[PDB]
């Protein structure tokens, strides 16, 4: 085949360029930020992801920095990056080689429902516990994502791994520094956001893993709409009315209003009968109007919805065997130390 | 002037709602 | 309170200048397009809704000109509208002054979602068939809409009368001139246009009626997706892969590619058991991939589903009666006069 | 190129569900 040679920088590495050739190429993505190929790596002929963006040369690259500080189990790993060209003479393209995942949570999510069928349990479990890890992880860095959704949710069908990918959005959040209102994705938007907060912090993203997991509950995204308000409506409609304090706490400038007061609507109503308790609970702890209010990722992974993952005698529907669950490191227990009494089960520590 | 005007309009559909 | 007095042109008329006062002035919607004010008639004291755009002044407004030459029932009436000022100095913003409707059939629709209900048939045969006479209408005079969804569709919740509005992607298709393929919204754009065709009709709009009827039959969107593509896989996952021909109907530029041959999926399984098959018919003959193929707006309203509609002891669940869905026009019959023997009962001719 | 390109991407995604 057409082989392709390039001179790439290793994404952890002590940035020594090399020689990297890779065939099979085909686009497998196209959108406003760029085209995504996939290719083949020459040398392991392992698969890999090429995203290709416009880079303006003049101002560093945000994701490339935030990627190249990544290294965790559940997070897409960066294997190279480059400059060439493409698209529209005289400029410079960034090109990001990521490890290339078949499957997304939201591809899966969509072949139930239109089986007409509810995700099983476990993998609800596997799913949340890993995205609430890659939190983790990313958090303890003061790193935000931004851009928490299903979509953005890769899948390994047979290890049933989960990585986060997509890095387009995130960004550091320093305490006392304003930020864009309008991140995240719509039906993942926390309710600070939509109230044009700029003081927000990292609890976005626990809220946008929270509509995550209601939606793989449900069936379909729990709160719809295409503007903000038709958004912050079904929120109210499922949580109630926020008061005076949680308003304050998302964004004081709307704690002045006087807002109707709609009762809320109880969670064992919202999901199907057959839904287990803990994860109701579980929900309701994130999908919290006051952000300081919301279960930290590390403190969501030690929550009793996920103690079956915990059970020494676990195994996949396929009969393989649950991925590496317990090996945190320092860095990832930071946040709260203590918690490890919980999150490394007795089987494991020794 | 945006959150009066953000407000109006969610007090407007809330109304409607409840 | 605080009247605002201003001297508008009346919409269907013969461009002749008035004073219009009007008060209970608050805003009830804003978008990228402008903002959307609420107001009661200091003469009638009926309730408006006012739509403030930016207008250069240089160039004709599209929408305007449309709703100016529109009177129909089932459209939504265009008032007055006028000039003057608001957001950032030295610029002219257009006032259109249309008729204030308190529900759509996306937020009905959303009710019965969130309370596990179907909306009754009745209903969905009431809206369906005031959407294609709407659509009868416009395309009467050679002008397509290119943005039918369940939130442009607007209810009066005691008569069930129902209003289609926003125009402002709407244009007079030329047969032999070109026109933007990224037109109407994701879950509701034709198959054609996300093939990029440049060449569509006006049975676009019959495809976005019958995302929204399957939309009402299912209680949800059916053909998610947040790119193109996507959108083109639900699609094919429902009605199977589309032969050369049909891709050749659509856009011929896409005649050779050899795309995977996926099985179509039974209509009778999409959709739940106690779904009416006259339903599922009108389904199957709205969404086809042949733009040319689709029933048209007036085909549709003569199809079996809306018999009931046409049957004189026909009332509302709420005691009422049906709505005029017989004064069919010679305008509206234009496309095809000897339908008048099916769309207009014999206790109605007489 | 878009085209091609479209078709690529549809192909690739199609072979997965199928
Ligand atoms: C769009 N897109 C971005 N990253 C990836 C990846 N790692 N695998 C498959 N697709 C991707
Ligand atoms: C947003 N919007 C546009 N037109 C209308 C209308 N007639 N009634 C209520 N809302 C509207």
């Amino acid at each position: 085949s057409k082989v392709t040679t390039v001179v790439a920088t290793p994404g952890q590495g002590p940035d020594r360029p090399q020689e990297v050739s890779y065939t099979d190429t085909k686009v497998i993505g196209n959108g406003s930020f760029g085209v995504v190929y996939q290719a083949k790596l020459c040398d392991s002929g392992e698969l890999v992801a090429i995203k290709k963006v416009l880079q303006g040369k003049a101002f560093k690259n945000r994701e490339l920095q935030i990627m190249r500080k990544l290294d965790h189990c559940n997070i897409v790993r960066l294997r190279y990056f480059f400059y060439s060209s493409g698209e529209k003479k005289d400029e410079v393209y960034l090109n990001l080689v990521l490890d290339y995942v078949p499957a997304t949570v939201y591809r899966v999510a969509r072949h139930y429902s239109r089986a007409k069928q509810t995700l099983p349990v476990i993998y609800v479990k596997l799913y949340m516990y890993q995205l609430f890890r890659s939190l983790a992880y990313i958090h303890s860095f003061g790193i935000c994502h931004r851009d928490i959704k299903p979509q953005n949710l890769l899948l390994d069908p047979d290890t049933a791994v989960l990585k986060l990918c997509d890095f387009g959005s995130a960004k550091q959040l320093v305490r006392g520094e304003p930020n864009v209102s309008y991140i995240c994705s719509r039906y993942y938007r926390a309710p600070e956001l939509i109230f044009g907060a700029t003081d927000y912090t990292s609890s976005i993203d626990v809220w946008s893993a929270g509509c995550v997991l209601a939606e793989l509950l449900l069936g379909q995204p729990i709160f719809p709409g295409d503007s903000g308000v038709d958004q912050l409506v079904e929120i109210i409609k499922v949580l109630g009315t926020p008061t005076r304090e949680q308003i304050r706490e998302m964004n004081p400038n709307y704690t002045e209003f006087a807002f109707p007061q709609i009762k809320a609507h109880p969670w064992t109503k919202v999901f199907r009968p057959r839904t287990p308790p803990e994860a109701i609970a579980l929900c309701s702890r994130l999908l919290e109007y006051t952000p300081t209010a919301r279960l930290t990722p590390l403190e969501a992974c030690a929550h009793s919805f996920f103690d079956e993952l915990r059970d020494p005698n676990v195994k996949l529907p396929n009969g393989r065997d649950t991925p590496a669950l317990f090996n945190f490191t320092t860095q990832e227990l930071s946040s709260n130390p203590p918690l490890a009494t919980i999150l490394i089960p007795p089987h494991a520590r020794i | 002037v945006e959150p009066q005007k953000f407000a109006e309009e969610l007090i407007h559909r809330l109304e409607a709602v409840q």
